[PDB]
């Protein structure tokens, strides 16, 4: 079954392409209207399979250097193995002079296509952590700041270095344990500084950064006794907040330090930055802080010498191998949009709320250290991807967490994607769950491998290769074999992730339409000119409607939005992958009532009833609609009533499904109970339902069936 | 949304606690002595002066005026908030002393109060004449 | 007394042998026995000269010396709800104007006549005392009363940890805390520094004291806006941990620059709101950021006279300090050069003083341990006056053209004090700008307006009179020795800075020819007139002082020092620094003032200074106001040893003795009853030390032997035969 590869194959090599099976000739090549693509994903977990301390085994060819992987044709006989994609045949290492055919070296099995090594000869670093921390915030969410704090630095590795910077008017850089007094470096938040500069004001760990185990108690009290910013605010006036000098401070002091090994600079901030470089809004409250609207109608002075600000930053840190965090809670907007490439470029978090006072700050937070089965953080630093194709495949580029180490070779296209013009991208910060589209070209069995190097969260450094192999289409049946090979779920976001790209960097429905149609009438069902005749394989029926959601989605239209929450909308997006995406775009939702056990039904009105209860999951909500009926059957009181321990099965059965759910998933959730009449009823009003799906339709095959 | 803060004798203007700090004080002073000067009797017991970008706020209890310069911007309402502070915990503690002193700001000490209680206003977390008249 | 005529080559022995005491103007006397205390208040020549040709035939300075806000024992204070001044020139009511329609006064400064408001008028305290205290009513105050304001700013790069002189520091402070003047207004700051700028936050709320560093130089700026200048009386407790706390911070730096300048700046910016005073303490040359200054080689007993600031930057810093009301204080303890010349600067112009302690160390160097706590202890306990002003008036016709002192002069010469110490000495030196043809008196006025340490606006006056004469003899019957000696380094050090030391030294030696060459041709050996007998002699001390000296091995701060506290002292420890007294004491006895109730004190006789003086036989003590030296001979008699040194032989007495011991005999009661009697007559106690043997290698006794020869030097006979040459050349 078409299915079940598909399946199998991402759990196996946690990867998923638009096709699965490829275009054999020049004139499909070509007239490709989806691009093949892959969504993958460097550190998806799976059945416990055994870390390979090897020595890799690199083939012999100079330019290629592939790593030896089940593709490869052996000959246990003549101790030799020719590799797979420049046909070089290789001499086996000497730890391998014993391999035999009933007993060979695991990354020859199949099974192990996608498997990890472990690379042990030098030292390890240890993994280092630099809370920046904004003053700059009531009494109730600074305390609770404080303890969120204290509490990861209780889950911290006793080899970890860890620094802390703080922030109002003035930054300051404490030393640690400096013994009887507690020093800190003040600067003005008003002017920049390089690194060379801080490098020489200021003067294995250092002052600023020391091993927890001989620090946290020290570091435990001072952040207890954090106090806020000591600048008075006078009325109608905003603090002065200097965020972007904060963190240039902060990447600036690692990157001097510690250059290229992992890092996470976690920045917590209360509110927007009132004092550039970076800065976001003026002082005085009158003024409000951007809106999309004030945007286009360019009545925001600030957003883009803001926006240039933070890229350097990100570049720098990126460049630097480091990731940045933001954690932002406030009841205003705090400046995410100018600020989003420092978590976009590393794979750095974007945590957005209104409090850090609240449940779900703190559990999210308290997720970030969520440990394996080996006490280890479920995090890995520096990473470097690189991707090696049979000479008939090129890349176009990739779209997500990443940037480009510009290194060329023939697998490189002129006709680059995202960040394109490599074959090589650098990965500061990611996870188990990180996700990345990589968009190739054809320029059987076409072989693509995925190299991931990076630092594990225990200090070793580990390589992850996953070799994948997909068939050439047969000549006597191209577009036969290609269309059943369709991932429609998987080319969904895939394009999803191109319109979203292009969208974050300018319209893109227009493109997103010409490509609709373009596919109905490529791989579709119909007599010209007559509409009703057009349909749809079980491989492509779906599409047009995952289309209709994301076109109407937050993610494109972002008016009805602050400008903040489309920026973490996005980030979201582009690191996630299938299952959570295809939430994103299209909520799923079950039915609950009596008659029954719960049921999943359409994203329409037409499943709102009155004696019902829905549960919708957007992936950034969690909904649990009461419809009228059951609303006043539970404000009559039957709930009580020993009589009706049925209706009470009834009003906990979403509630028991929520917290599941609502405690795997990273950023938690925002949990919301309303029904019929409420106000929050109008987040499933928005996500339900040119206009309806049954008129998109009908327009969709009004184009189809007509010229080409 | 700043300060400036003098208490005086009505009756003849004398000067009996006060508070400034500027990192002018000068002119702005100068009017404020000014009043001082002008108050007597049958002056209003609670007023707002305007002097263009600043205003002046002060009451008179027992003889004794309270006065408070800052930006128009401030709110009038916290301003005499602030003067009636300052005047129970002065008739309180001096009150009755007033009138016998001779020596100017015989009550410099009070410094102290004035200031522990200004920061409780300058940190957001009646009559009115433009005083150019009463001079 | 005495209009007699000296032959100084003659005498040879004519300083006394009781103590100099200054002349009494020839004033009729019920106005003499109210003149002002001479100590406080006096004139070089107490007979004025009538005109400016007089006083220039005379060829002698004419010029007043005050210690205006000296401690006092009874001070008359008014609290007048009125102050009674003249309507010209403003002259306070005094005890010589002249009453005359007894409701109508004539002012002794400008003649014009005053109505006596209705508030026997000439038996009122203003004109009984020519010394008197007023209250000063609200118009003699820009702004409210200031509070009085400590901050210290300490060195503590290498060096300065390696004297270890913070720890006595801290310690000094924390036993005085309680009597540093003021009331609970009282405040208090902290900045430390090295390549940076160290700022201390002290909260009750917090464990522990916050070190805020400023590391940005070329940009200082005030890290928080509360707690680092905090209240005294409130957070006694942060600042007691504190001082305990700092000593012990810096043991193992590594810092060898010192960003003298930037910290200077941030302390200015941080006492700027208020004024008040700061003590700076430094160890050595200033190499980084701004005010850095460049290193310079110590010259040696050979280079002959070939002094002035490397920079204006500590000058221009000063009288930014001046405008805000802020003293700087400078405590140098440096081993090696380190420009105090250019340093100096910070605390002349803004009214604060000089402290110097060469190769200051916390081991090595026991004597200026000593007297660095001894001069702290002074320097915390004395009263203070803050943002205050003076102003020196005089009768029409005399005008005051030279300022000698701490401060700044601003415009219609007014004296800026931001602090105003009990210990400071100033001078003036005037002329007859208008012959004094009318009058036969002439008075002098000093007005001094402060702010006191319990915030009450005062006002202290001073008045003298003195008489005018018109002719020759009656000028140098008049001439005051001390004072003119005084007014002449002064003026000599203000000539170093301007010419060159040669210039100073030679208008120094001409004073001298150019007077006594006067007076001989207004009357064969070299003749004076008693007033001056001790004229050559003193300049000559003055030319072998520490600031004047030329063929010796002084070092380059330490000149610049000795000249700082000429224009900063008071003239009578100028005379005691320049000519110590030199007592015999191994055989003291009772032609003392047993008067004391039940203490007797040996009054031993001044002996001149000259080796030829000395004896090997005995013991002699040297006070030169600052220190007490204690010369031991060799030959030195067994009952002083043992009575006295507690000591069985000369070979046993200690090397660095750093005080005598307190036995149970006759003879240690009497010399200890002596030297408390000593240190008794001043504010600052002076240390002794007997280190003074015959080979301690210290025996800087003998530079004091201003009348002996030396290779670099003439004798004071050879002195007199120089000037004899020259006078009737
Ligand atoms: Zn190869
Ligand atoms: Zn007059």
């Amino acid at each position: 079954t078409y299915l079940e590869f598909i399946q199998q194959n991402e759990e196996r090599d946690g990867v998923r392409f638009s096709w699965n099976v490829w275009p054999s000739s020049r004139l499909e090549a070509t007239r490709m209207v989806v691009p093949v693509a892959a969504l993958f994903t460097p550190l998806k977990e799976r059945p416990d399979l055994p870390p390979i301390q090897y020595e890799p085994v690199l083939c012999s060819r100079t330019t290629c250097r592939a790593v030896l992987n089940p593709l490869c044709q052996v000959d246990y006989r003549a101790k030799l193995w020719a590799c797979n994609f420049c046909y070089q045949r290789n001499q086996f290492p000497p730890s391998y002079a014993g391999i035999s055919e009933l007993n060979q070296p695991a990354e020859l099995l199949p099974q192990f296509s996608s498997i990890e090594y472990v690379v042990l000869r030098g030292p390890q670093m240890p993994l280092i952590f630099l809370y920046v921390v904004d003053t700059c915030m009531e009494d109730e969410d600074l305390q609770a700041l404080k303890e969120s704090m204290q509490m990861s630095l209780s889950l911290l590795p006793p080899t970890a270095l860890v620094g802390l910077i703080t922030f109002g008017r003035m930054v300051q850089v404490h030393e640690l344990g400096c013994e009887g007094i507690s020093k800190s470096y003040v600067f003005r938040g008003t002017k920049d500084l390089s690194a060379k500069q801080l490098q020489e004001m200021l003067g294995p760990s250092n002052r600023f950064l020391q091993p927890v185990q001989k620090i946290d108690m020290n570091l435990t009290d001072l952040l207890g006794e954090l106090q806020r910013d000591p600048w008075p605010v006078p009325q109608g006036k905003r603090p002065l907040r200097s965020s972007g000098v904060a963190l240039s401070i902060a990447v600036g002091l690692l990157e001097c330090t510690f250059p290229n090994t992992g890092a996470r600079i976690m920045m917590f901030i209360g509110g927007p930055a009132t004092q550039g470089p970076g800065m976001v809004v003026g002082d005085e409250l009158k003024t409000p802080i951007r809106s999309w609207h004030d945007i286009d109608k360019d009545n925001a002075k600030y957003v883009k010498k803001g926006t240039k600000h933070f890229e350097a930053l990100a570049n720098r840190a990126a460049t630097t191998g480091h990731v940045i965090d933001i954690y932002a809670c406030a009841l205003d907007q705090t400046g995410l949009l100018e600020m989003k490439c420092c978590p976009n470029l590393t794979g750095g978090y974007m945590v957005m709320g209104d409090s850090f006072n609240t449940s779900l700050f703190k559990q999210t937070f308290q997720r970030v250290f969520t440990k394996d089965m080996h006490g280890q953080f479920k995090m890995g630093f520096g990473g470097t991807l690189e991707i090696k194709t049979s000479r008939e495949i090129k890349i176009s580029g990739a779209i997500g967490p990443c940037v480009s180490l510009n290194s060329k070779g023939p697998c490189v296209s002129e006709n680059e994607i995202g960040t394109g013009g490599t074959c090589q991208w650098k990965i500061c910060g990611l996870s188990p769950t990180t996700t990345l589209a990589i968009y190739f070209e054809v320029v059987g069995r076409g072989a693509i491998q995925f190299v991931t190097q990076y630092q594990h969260s225990s200090g070793q450094r580990r390589i992850r290769v996953t070799t994948i192999a997909r068939n050439w289409a047969d000549a006597q049946t191209q577009i036969q074999n290609i269309a059943a090979s369709f991932d429609q779920e998987a080319a969904a976001i895939l394009m999803a992730r191109l319109a979203i790209y292009r969208a974050e960097t300018e319209d893109v429905l227009r493109w997103l339409d010409r490509q609709l149609i373009r596919l109905c009438q490529k791989f579709g069902e119909y007599h010209k000119d007559d509409p009703s005749s057009f349909r749809f394989s079980e491989t492509f029926s779906l599409y047009p409607q995952f289309m209709f959601h994301l076109r109407r989605s937050s993610f494109l239209q972002v008016f009805n939005n602050s400008p903040d929450e489309s920026s973490y909308y996005r980030h979201h997006f582009m690191r996630q992958d299938l299952t959570q995406s295809l939430i994103m775009i299209q909520p799923i939702l079950y039915a609950y009532s009596f008659s029954g056990p719960p049921e999943p039904v359409l994203l329409d009105s037409s499943s709102i009833l009155a004696d019902r209860i829905l549960l919708m999951d957007t992936f950034f909500q969690i909904l649990i609609y009461h419809g009228e009926t059951i609303a006043q059957w539970r404000k009559s009181g039957y709930q009580d009533m020993p009589e009706y321990e049925n209706f009470r099965h009834l009003l906990q059965a979403p509630v028991d499904d929520a917290q599941e759910i609502l405690h795997s998933r990273f950023p938690m959730p925002r949990y919301i109970d309303t029904e019929h009449g409420g106000s929050q009823a109008r987040f499933l009003l928005s996500k339900v339902n040119d206009v309806s799906l049954q008129v998109f339709m009908d327009h969709l095959k009004k184009l189809a069936v007509s010229s080409a | 949304m700043v300060l400036l803060t003098m208490i005086a004798r009505v009756a003849d203007g004398l000067p009996l606690a006060a508070s400034m700090q500027e990192d002018d004080l000068q002119q702005y002073q100068s009017q404020a002595k000014q009043l001082f000067r002008k108050l007597n009797e049958q002056s209003p017991t609670r007023c707002t002066l305007e002097a263009g970008a600043m205003t002046f706020h002060y009451i008179i209890e027992q003889g004794v005026c309270y006065l408070v310069l800052c930006e128009a911007a401030f709110p009038k309402k916290l301003a005499f908030a602030y003067l009636e502070d300052l005047h129970s915990e002065f008739d309180e503690q001096h009150g009755k002393k007033v009138p016998t002193v001779s020596r100017p700001y015989s009550f410099i000490e009070f410094d102290t109060f004035i200031q522990k209680t200004k920061k409780l206003y300058i940190d957001s977390r009646i009559m009115v004449a433009n005083i150019e008249e009463v001079l | 007394e005495g209009l007699r005529v000296v032959n100084l080559l003659q005498e040879r022995n004519m300083l006394p042998s009781t103590p100099l005491k200054p002349p009494v103007p020839n004033l009729h006397e019920d106005i003499q026995k109210l003149n002002c205390n001479p100590e406080l208040f006096r004139c070089t020549l107490t007979s004025i000269p009538q005109t400016q040709a007089l006083l220039n035939k005379a060829k002698l300075p004419l010029g007043l010396l005050l210690h205006p806000f000296k401690d006092l024992v009874q001070l008359p204070v008014v609290t007048s709800s009125t102050i009674v001044r003249c309507r010209s020139c403003r002259t306070y009511i005094n005890p010589f104007v002249s009453f005359l329609d007894q409701r109508r006064w004539k002012c002794n400064l400008c003649y014009r006549v005053n109505d006596v408001p209705e508030e026997e008028p000439h038996r009122r305290p203003e004109v009984q005392n020519a010394t008197i205290e007023f209250m000063a009513p609200s118009e003699y105050m820009l702004r409210p009363p200031q509070p009085p304001v400590y901050l210290f700013v300490f060195d503590v790069s290498h060096n300065a940890v390696e004297t270890g002189y913070l720890n006595s520091v801290c310690q000094s402070l924390l036993d005085n805390l309680d009597l540093l003047p003021g009331n609970t207004r009282t405040k208090i700051g902290f900045i430390t520094f090295d390549s940076t700028i160290h700022f201390y936050g002290l909260q009750e709320s917090l464990s522990q004291p916050q070190m805020l560093i400023v590391s940005d130089i070329e940009d200082v700026f005030i890290p928080m806006p509360e707690n680092l200048l905090v209240n005294l009386n409130e957070s006694k407790e942060l600042v007691q941990d504190l001082l305990k706390t700092l000593p012990q911070m810096f043991t193992k730096t590594l810092e060898t620059q010192s960003a003298l300048g930037p910290a200077l700046q941030a302390a200015f910016k941080l006492m700027s709101p208020t004024g008040g005073r700061m003590s700076v303490f430094q160890t050595q040359l200033p190499t980084l950021g701004v005010g850095a200054l460049k290193p310079r080689e110590e010259p040696n007993h050979r280079s002959s006279a070939k002094m002035t600031p490397s920079t204006d930057f500590y000058k221009k810093l000063a009288l930014d300090c001046s405008g805000q009301q802020v003293a700087v204080d400078l405590f140098l303890l440096s081993g090696q050069y380190s420009d105090l010349a250019s340093l100096g600067c910070i605390s002349r112009y803004s009214a604060g003083s000089v402290y110097y302690y060469p190769s200051y160390h916390h081991q090595h160097n026991p004597v200026q341990v000593q007297k660095l706590q001894k001069e702290l202890q002074r320097y915390l306990t004395r009263k203070i006056g803050f943002e205050a002003v003076m102003r020196i008036r005089c009768t029409k016709g005399l005008s005051i053209h030279t300022f000698h002192g701490n401060f700044f002069v601003r415009s219609t010469d007014l004296l800026s004090l931001p602090n105003v110490n009990p210990d400071a000495g100033y001078a003036v030196q005037m002329s007859v700008e208008e012959s004094l043809t009318d009058t036969q008196l002439v008075s002098f006025q000093s007005a001094l307006l402060y702010t006191s340490s319990k915030g009450e606006r005062r006002i202290r006056v001073h008045t003298l009179c003195l008489p005018v004469v018109s002719t020759l003899n009656d000028v140098f019957l008049g001439a005051d020795v001390q004072a003119i000696s005084g007014l002449l380094a002064n003026m000599a050090v203000d000539r170093s800075m301007t010419a060159s030391l040669s210039d100073a030294r030679d208008a120094l030696v001409n004073a001298v020819i150019d007077s006594l060459s006067a007076y001989r041709s207004s009357v064969p050996g070299l003749m004076v007139p008693f007033s001056l007998r001790l004229f050559p002699l003193f300049v000559l001390a003055l030319l072998k002082q520490k600031s004047f000296q030329t063929g010796t091995n002084a070092r380059l701060d330490e000149r610049i020092f000795a000249m700082c506290q000429v224009k900063n002292q008071p003239l009578v420890y100028l005379m005691l620094t320049t000519h110590p007294s030199l007592y015999r004491v191994d055989n003291l006895s009772d032609e003392g003032a047993l008067n004391i109730s039940d203490r007797t004190i040996p009054q031993p006789p001044i002996l001149q200074l000259s080796v030829e003086k000395l004896s090997r036989d005995g013991a002699f003590l040297m006070d030169a106001g600052s220190v007490l030296m204690l010369w031991v001979g060799k030959n030195c008699t067994q009952n002083f040893l043992s009575q006295v040194l507690g000591v069985q032989n000369y070979a046993s007495i200690p090397q660095p003795m750093t005080d005598l011991p307190e036995l149970d005999t006759p003879e240690s009661a009497r010399i200890i009853a002596f030297i408390s009697w000593l240190r008794e007559q001043r504010p600052f106690f002076p240390i002794l030390y007997v280190i003074r043997d015959e080979s301690p290698m210290k025996a800087n006794f003998l530079q004091n032997m201003i009348e002996d020869r030396t290779e670099s030097a003439l004798s004071y006979y050879e002195f007199l035969l120089h000037i004899q040459q020259q006078v009737n050349k």
